[PDB]
């Protein structure tokens, strides 16, 4: 779940920003 | 952007940074 998904969908600002835990 | 996907250690550094040392660094997949 969320971390692949940051390791594959190309995990920049946005995700950093939606994934501040 | 640097856009290259972030897993692990690199993904765990980058948000800590711009927002994660506030959680952090425990992404169980």
């Amino acid at each position: 779940g969320i971390v692949e998904q940051c390791c594959t969908s190309i995990c920049s600002l946005y995700q950093l920003e939606n994934y501040c835990n | 952007f640097v856009n290259q996907h972030l897993c692990g250690s690199h993904l765990v550094e980058a948000l800590y940074l711009v927002c994660g040392e506030r959680g952090f660094y425990t992404p169980k997949t």
